[PDB]
């Protein structure tokens, strides 16, 4: 640790001190008989803020909870005089601080976040500011309209996987199986839980989709007042009878 | 601490206060129109008349009784201040999360002071007092105990985070429906109409 | 389908007249929106990230479970066949026990994390079922539940491990500023709009529906009268024309 | 201690991954709950709300 | 160590199950509030059909809701028009539909 001149006073009979869970926070030297306090030297995690290997190979390194004053796995270019920015989430090296502020891509913390223009760091922007013209005898009324179509994606189920407890641990060994038998019924509980998850997976799909009493079929002559549902409706040409949008969705996810 | 770091939140409290201020200014000056699209200004009396129409009372009643309604609203919001300032334990739900997290972290710290069947709980003491061939026997017990304690902590944190996510989803739905509009769901937005 | 859309327009608070007098424009806007959705799905990637994250998490967990099978756990080797091949059972049992304990612990961790993930997926599936019931099988007044705007109708689409909802919404546009008053005074009586709001274009007063600008002359038919002029704050003076008198003449 | 700990496989990779997932989830929760406005509306200087 | 591991497994399983039970209880409370103390427009939230009213009944560890709904029956074929013309003007129903 790092020693410092302690301020707290000891009664003439103690030798050291602690606060919680045997964490020795103080000690007196056996020769000068001076009360010193002990605190650990700084440590923390390291993060990389690359914008992707594709585009550029430039990176920014963040040391979390470390003061900029003291810093020096060598990282030669990052401890010799490069531009260093100190934030509330740590110290940032390799990203210049811009006085502007706007919507960003990569969060850092404490309202500071970074993006690739070089790499810059700046305060997050919540949004644009407008002052609505409020008055006690004024109203705004629409004179037109627009129709918007938006997409919402919701996962309903995952793959049904089953793991054999006995064969995973032992794998065709009679001695291993005999030794494992002494452990009780852990394997039975694990298999039961996995099968329960597997059944819940089918129950989820049944709850989500099976909500029609009958299989309704669209008429051949499609005259819906001008509204065109060709892409949404199933395509008989495709063997799977999926629509255009469904085909695109299935192609994207693999 | 020993490897225990706390990560600051991405949104500082000033930004959250700014968001609430934007919400509140928008709902005062526009009603529910700013939720759907662009914010359309409206006198606050007419918005109240619209909301009375929404709950089933004709807008006549608001205009005939505007001063009384304003006084009642002001008195109720003043009593809110009085109850918050004077009475305590109103925020017990928020305090429970902090207490639970602090207690879990404290027990995780205190599990570092247990022998777990070794000769000591101080690893440096075991190293200094004992030769390498015999030190591994104690170190393995220490490893087993500390791994088990850490795994228990992580599992409990995941289970708690699930509940916090459920509460956050409910809060987001209430912000969307109670604040950006007028809801007809019974007891979803307070008690009454 | 046009009559259904008129019913939905009535549902969101807009008179069904507007649909019939703007049917072609509405159809064109819907077709263009569908085309834009198709283009965005075809070109833009990572849109289906929520579906991909679940698959990635499950694959990573399973890979970790498989790779944890190659750990010594303090034994001489991670292969049971090697231990049994070169050791007698009395000392081989000690080596086998450590491997058994390690593998059991890893499998237990895997099962617990899978249970947590399954609970999350079940919550998501319940939300999807509720959205299917309330946004597709009907029209919902819940704000932002079935898209941003005033909900009209939704279309479900199947996904590899999920469901995709296309929410059609009505969004107002091209607003204008007017002068408004709460009530109109005629013959010492306070007149209120039956369904709408009084607006002024600078010199005259009209009645419009609240979500679309359709000015109309103030009459007894579209207003109701209650009380004198003194109580209401913000009254203005105007004439309320009654259709009965011209026909009576 | 670390050399002996290496014999236990990648448990702590899983632990750190779970904790980082929770940490990201908290920010997602806050952002979903509060960030629901396109623009930062401001109240007029004159307070005349009836 | 064996018995303590078994106990830890039991406690973790109980916590996971209690989370699901709490979710079900929250759903039941919401259903009571929105269907016994009121009438809900949400589709398929309280029964199948057009909801009228609900009645709660106690169960040993749960609740039973009796949902009363309105179901149309005996439909008939007709002919419609979006509007009707008279004296060179377009007429639309106030709250109904034109049939022939
Ligand atoms: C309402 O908006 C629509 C488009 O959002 C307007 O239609 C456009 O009008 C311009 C001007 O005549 C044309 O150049 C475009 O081709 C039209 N687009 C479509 C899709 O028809 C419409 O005129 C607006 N109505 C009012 C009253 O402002
Ligand atoms: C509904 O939209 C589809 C897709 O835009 C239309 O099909 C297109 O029609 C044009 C002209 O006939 C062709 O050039 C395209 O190749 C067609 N695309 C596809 C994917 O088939 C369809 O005509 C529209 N419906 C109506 C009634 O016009
Ligand atoms: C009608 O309303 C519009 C708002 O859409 C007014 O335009 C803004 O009015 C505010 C009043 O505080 C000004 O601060 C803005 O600068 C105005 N915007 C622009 C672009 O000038 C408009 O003045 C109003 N007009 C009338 C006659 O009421
Ligand atoms: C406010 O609206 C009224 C009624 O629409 C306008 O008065 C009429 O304007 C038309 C022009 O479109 C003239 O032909 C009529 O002679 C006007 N008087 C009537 C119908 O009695 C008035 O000009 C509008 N004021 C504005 C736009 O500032
Ligand atoms: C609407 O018209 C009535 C009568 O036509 C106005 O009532 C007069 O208000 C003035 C205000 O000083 C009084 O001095 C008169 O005695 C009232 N009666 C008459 C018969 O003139 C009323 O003020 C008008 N509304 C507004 C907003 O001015
Ligand atoms: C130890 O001796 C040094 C000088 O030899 C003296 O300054 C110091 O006070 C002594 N400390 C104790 C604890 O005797
Ligand atoms: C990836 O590379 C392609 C070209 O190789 C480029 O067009 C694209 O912008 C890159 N994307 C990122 C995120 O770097
Ligand atoms: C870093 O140390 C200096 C020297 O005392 C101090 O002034 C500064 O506030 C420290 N930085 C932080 C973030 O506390
Ligand atoms: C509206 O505010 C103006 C001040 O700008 C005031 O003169 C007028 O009397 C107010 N009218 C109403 C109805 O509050
Ligand atoms: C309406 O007419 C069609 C075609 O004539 C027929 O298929 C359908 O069953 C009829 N509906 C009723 C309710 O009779």
């Amino acid at each position: 640790g790092v020693l410092t001149e302690s301020n707290k006073k000891f009664l003439p009979f103690q030798q050291f001190g602690r606060d919680i869970a045997d964490t020795t926070d103080a000690v007196r030297d056996p020769q000068t008989l001076e009360i010193l306090d002990i605190t650990p030297c700084s440590f923390g995690g390291v993060s990389v803020i690359t914008p992707g290997t594709n585009t550029s190979n430039q990176v920014a390194v963040l040391y979390q909870g470390v003061n900029c004053t003291e810093v020096p796995p060598t990282w030669r270019v990052y401890s010799t005089g490069s531009n260093v920015f100190q934030t509330r989430a740590g110290c940032l090296i390799g990203a210049e601080h811009v006085n502007n502020s706007y919507e960003c891509d990569i969060p850092i913390g404490a309202g500071i976040c970074a993006s690739y223009q070089s790499i810059i760091a700046y305060t997050m922007s919540l949004g644009a500011e407008n002052s609505v013209a409020y008055s006690n005898n004024s109203i705004a009324i629409p004179t037109n309209f627009t129709i918007s179509v938006t997409t919402e994606i919701l996962p309903v189920s995952m793959t049904k996987t089953s793991v054999d407890c006995t064969m995973y641990i032992c794998g065709d060994s009679t001695e291993c199986s005999n030794l494992l038998l002494q452990y009780g019924s852990f394997c039975t509980q694990l298999n039961r839980a996995l099968t329960g998850i597997a059944v819940e997976q089918d129950k989820n799909t049944q709850e989500v989709f099976a909500q029609v009493k009958q299989i309704y079929k669209t008429p051949p002559i499609k005259d819906f007042g001008g509204f065109n549902f060709s892409q949404i409706l199933p395509d008989p040409s495709k063997p799977s009878k999926r629509s255009f949008i469904e085909d695109l969705l299935f192609n994207k996810v693999t | 601490f020993n490897g225990l770091t706390v990560l600051p939140p991405l949104l500082t409290d000033e930004m959250i206060a700014q968001y609430t201020s934007a919400l509140l200014a928008g709902t005062i000056t526009s009603g529910w129109t700013f939720g759907a699209g662009a914010a359309l200004q409206i006198p606050f009396a007419m918005q109240m008349a619209y909301r009375f129409n929404g709950i089933g009372v004709t807008q006549n009643v608001l205009y005939e009784n505007q001063k009384l309604i304003a006084n009642q609203f002001n008195s109720a919001i003043g009593k809110i201040q009085d109850s918050l300032s004077s009475t305590a334990s109103a925020l017990g739900k928020l305090q429970d999360v902090v207490n639970q997290n602090a207690q879990a972290l404290n027990t995780l710290v205190k599990q570092l002071s247990s022998n777990f069947g070794a000769i000591s709980s101080v690893l440096n003491d075991i190293l200094s007092r004992l030769d390498p061939p015999e030190a591994e026997v104690q170190i393995d017990r220490l490893i087993t105990g500390r791994l088990q304690s850490l795994q228990t902590y992580v599992t409990q944190q995941l289970i708690r985070a699930a509940e916090i996510r459920a509460s956050a989803n409910l809060a987001a739905t209430k912000m969307s429906e109670c604040v950006l509009g007028q809801s007809k769901r019974v007891d979803f937005c307070g008690k009454g109409y | 389908f046009a009559m259904q859309m008129a019913y939905r327009f009535n549902g969101i608070g807009v008179t069904q007249n507007v649909l019939y007098e703007n049917q072609k424009l509405i159809a064109n806007q819907f077709n263009s929106a569908i085309g834009k959705i198709q283009d965005s799905l075809s070109s833009t990637a990572s849109a289906l990230g929520k579906l991909q994250d679940v698959v990635n998490q499950n694959a990573q967990a399973l890979n970790t479970l498989v790779k944890q099978l190659s750990s010594n756990f303090g034994a001489i080797s991670s292969v049971l066949n090697d231990i049994l091949s070169r050791l007698d059972p009395p000392e081989a049992e000690v080596q086998i026990d450590r491997l058994i304990t390690g593998r059991l612990q890893s499998l237990q961790t895997y099962v617990t994390q899978q249970l947590i993930r399954a609970a999350e997926i079940r919550a998501s599936a319940n939300l999807a079922a509720t959205k299917m019931s309330e946004c597709v099988l009907g029209q919902s007044k819940r704000v932002d539940f079935c898209g941003k705007g005033y909900h009209l109708m939704s279309f479900p689409q199947s996904a590899p491990h999920g469901v995709v909802f296309l929410h059609v919404t009505y969004v107002p546009a091209q607003e204008k500023n007017f002068t408004t008053a709460p009530a109109i005074c005629h013959d010492g009586k306070a007149h209120f709009p039956r369904e709408g709001v009084f607006v002024s274009n600078g010199t005259h007063w009209f009645v419009t529906q609240r979500n679309f600008y359709e000015p109309q002359i103030i009459t007894t038919d579209n207003t109701f009268v209650s009380g004198n002029c003194d109580v209401v704050i913000g009254i203005v003076n105007n004439t309320v024309y009654d259709p009965l008198q011209p026909e009576l003449d």
